[PDB]
């Protein structure tokens, strides 16, 4: 079974840093692009960025590029989200997800992590 | 495997733009349509009740391929543009370029879609397994020049040449740019077979060498028309022992009876292709007139080559989706528009090349020698030419001190 | 970024009813005849789950009562014969330019004497 397990969430003071982990199970990690998506009340869902584990090519959205960093540990089959200079606006439920391409060439998020809450106060 | 089935044969025609040929794609479209009518006639006459239609995939994009991918989305988008193109693509792809189609040449498609290019002069296209070139590649021009340079057994050419100047300013036509690029490239057969070779990039550099008694070579190779040489040379005189090899492969003006030579094309040897065995006849040949007559002609012969291969494969009784069809566009002589068109083992158009000279007595262009690219052999035509040079013989490659 | 606006913000219906949720894009999400629009169902407590992809294609295992429609900038998710299990928070998602989601529509309701709201 394809699975994504998250950890590292909790309380952080403003200006502080936090590292999230996306442990993966039951698949070829290098092949699928790993993404980080946050969810805050009245903010719906928000895409942070992505990483191709095969060549470690990262693509973080312009809004988070300055303080958010996405990395992978190929040996541990895991993706990570390093968040720096955290503010009250970063208080959200963080998710790790993967994109799958169908036979017809359509790509989307299929499997998601259980989610981990990050609180900034 | 959708547009190449039982009595349904489709030809994918790429009509790009802002290349050498930005010329009304209507002309090119009219050439393709004329070719289709001959093919339909040929197949109906062979007793084959099949339909041949053409999908005109107009582009004029010159977009960057999958090599550059900013993100994952980029890749996914590339793959979706690919599948759409693959489903619409037919039996054969007739187009003007070479390698943007090569990341998608390895996509399944119809087992490396037989590609027929009416261009792709560059050395980068040499030896490609599914590529057919219906216009003389730079490789064939290079083979002629090396063979001609080594020749020292002719009564007019008594020296083996080893030195040359290659004029290239960067304002030439696409064909000329690639031909001069092949002579410029260090890895080329010409460069390997040349002990002294210097590329002249400025108009002043060329002009200064025409008079310099201390020059390292008497031979200058350039591409373009006689009007280009006149503007470049100007009122400046040319040293009595200088040979200018003007590469103008797609100009039939030299074979017209009313043509007198200018008085500057006297120390000039013109390398052109054998005149179209038939010229100035059809209504459409009368209105399409530059070297683009030959550009459009390849497009027409491309349809005829497909029609010839379609008949053959169906006669024997095989399929077209086979990778065989794809790798079966070489070592053949098919029936073109103006005559028989022969393709070598690599799928390139063999041609007869003609080296012309200005006769001092008549002031007319005369055939000095011919070069068959199929057998890679030179045949002398005029054994006693009337040159401007001493004793009516080609001077030595180095300055005779 | 391609902004996705959903309508309504929240809606209520009974078990067996036919419901419609609309998604409007700031710019066309189409590419070579395909509309790169997805429909995700986020059940309370759980993580987003794909229902519809490529504007109308049903994901593996998703019931036939869910259906997607539309092109360019306007899209519609239709849930016919609503079942109690189809009462979560629905979202639209586009893949044309990077990845963006709609604000979300909430299907909170009345079943019988059992009422399943959201707040
Ligand atoms: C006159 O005729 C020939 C073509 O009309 C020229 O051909 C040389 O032979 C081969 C092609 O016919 C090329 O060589 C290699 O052949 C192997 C065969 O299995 C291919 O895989 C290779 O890809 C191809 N070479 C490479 C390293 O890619 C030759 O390269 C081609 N010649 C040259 C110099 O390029 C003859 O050159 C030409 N004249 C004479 C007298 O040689």
């Amino acid at each position: 079974e394809v699975q994504l397990v998250e950890s590292g969430g909790g309380l952080v003071q403003p200006g502080g840093s936090l590292r999230l982990s996306c442990a993966a199970s039951g698949f070829t990690f290098s092949s699928y692009w790993m993404h980080w998506v946050r969810q805050a009340p009245g903010k719906g869902l928000e895409w942070i960025g992505e990483i191709k584990p095969s060549n470690e090519l990262t693509n973080v959205h312009e809004k988070f590029k300055d303080r958010f960093t996405i990395s992978v540990d190929k040996a541990k089959n895991s993706a990570y989200l390093q968040m720096n200079s955290l503010r009250a606006e970063d208080t959200a439920v963080y998710y790790c997800t993967r994109t799958i391409t169908t036979t017809e060439g359509y790509w989307f998020f299929d499997v998601w992590g259980q989610g981990t809450l990050v609180t900034v106060s | 495997s959708q547009n190449c089935h039982n009595g349904s044969y489709e030809i994918s025609v790429l009509m790009m733009g802002n290349s050498a040929f930005a010329e009304p794609l209507k002309n090119l479209e009219d050439a393709v349509n004329e070719g289709l009518e001959i093919v339909r006639g040929r197949l109906q006459n062979a007793g084959l009740n099949v339909t041949v239609n053409a999908t005109f995939m107009y582009s004029d994009g010159l977009i960057h391929n999958s090599g550059d991918c900013r993100s994952s989305t980029c890749e996914g988008l590339d793959l979706l543009r690919k599948i759409s193109n693959a489903q619409r693509m037919g039996c054969v792809l007739i187009g003007p370029s070479c390698t943007y189609s090569t990341f998608q040449m390895y996509l399944d498609t119809e087992l490396s879609y037989p590609m027929i290019s009416a261009g792709s002069f560059g050395l980068s296209c040499d030896y490609k397994e599914t590529l057919t070139r219906l216009m003389s590649p730079a490789r064939k021009l290079m083979y002629f020049l090396v063979n001609f340079w080594k020749t020292n057994d002719l009564p007019f050419k008594t020296y083996s040449w080893s030195t040359s100047y290659v004029y290239k300013n960067g304002t030439e036509t696409e064909d000329c740019f690639w031909y001069l690029n092949a002579l410029e490239a260090s890895v080329s057969y010409f460069s390997h077979e040349l002990g002294f070779k210097v590329v002249l990039r400025q108009d002043k550099e060329f002009q200064d060498i025409l008079m310099d008694h201390n020059r390292k070579s008497n031979v200058i190779i350039m591409c373009g028309g006689p009007e280009f040489l006149y503007k470049l040379k100007g009122d400046r005189a040319v040293a009595e022992d200088i040979v200018i090899i003007l590469v103008d492969l797609f100009n039939d003006q030299y074979f017209e009876d009313n043509v007198t030579a200018p008085d500057y094309m006297k120390n000039v040897l013109v390398l052109t292709l054998s005149p179209g065995n038939s010229l100035l006849n059809s209504s459409f040949s009368r209105n399409l007139s530059p070297t683009k007559r030959d550009f459009a002609l390849a497009y027409l012969n491309g349809i005829l080559l497909f029609g010839h291969m379609l008949k053959i494969f169906l006669e024997n009784g095989e399929n077209i989706t086979t990778p065989k069809f794809a790798h079966a566009f070489r070592n053949l002589t098919f029936e073109g528009y103006d005559g028989p068109v022969t393709l070598d083992d690599w799928g390139d158009v063999d041609s007869t090349m003609v080296l012309l000279y200005t006769s001092v007595d008549t002031k007319k262009y005369k055939v000095l020698l011919t070069y068959d690219t199929h057998v890679n052999k030179t045949y002398p035509v005029d054994m006693s030419p009337t040159f401007t040079w001493k004793n009516s013989k080609l001077p030595n490659d180095i300055t005779g001190r | 970024d391609i902004q996705l606006t959903q309508s309504p913000s929240s809606l209520s219906a009974s078990v067996g009813d036919r419901v419609t949720i609309t998604c409007r894009a700031s710019e066309s999400v189409d590419y070579y005849g395909s509309s790169l629009l997805q429909w995700y169902q986020q059940k309370p407590g759980k993580a987003p789950k794909l229902l519809i992809y490529a504007a109308s294609k049903l994901a593996s295992g998703v019931p036939s009562r869910f259906s997607g429609s539309g092109s360019g900038t306007d899209f519609t998710l239709t849930i016919s014969s609503l079942q109690p299990e189809d009462f979560a928070t629905y979202y639209c998602q586009q893949t044309r330019k990077a990845y963006t989601f709609g604000q979300g529509t909430k299907l909170e309701i009345k079943t019988g004497s059992e009422n399943l709201y959201f707040q």
